[PDB]
């Protein structure tokens, strides 16, 4: 899905 | 809880997403030369501070881009 959607999405997105 | 990015978090995000384009913290939004009082912000105070949305990142980043194969 879409990263840029919350501060959370970026950390998972990041760190993955 | 609010969801805000402070710390590793906020430098990581930049980091992430501009990168090697050289991401700034003080940049002009408003108005920096009619206006005399002002306070200072930028990423910080906006997103620190106040719940941002991701898509500013983007704005720090600058216009240039690095190297890569095409």
């Amino acid at each position: 899905r879409n990263c840029f959607e919350s501060v959370a999405a970026l950390r998972r997105c990041m760190y993955g | 809880g609010p969801e805000t990015l402070c710390g590793a978090e906020l430098v990581d995000a930049l980091q992430f997403v501009c990168g090697d384009r050289g991401f700034y913290f003080n940049k002009p939004t408003g108005y920096g030369s009619s206006s005399r009082r002002a306070p200072q912000t930028g990423i910080v105070d906006e997103c620190c501070f106040r719940s941002c949305d991701l898509r500013r990142l983007e704005m720090y980043c600058a216009p240039l881009k690095p190297a890569k194969s095409a």
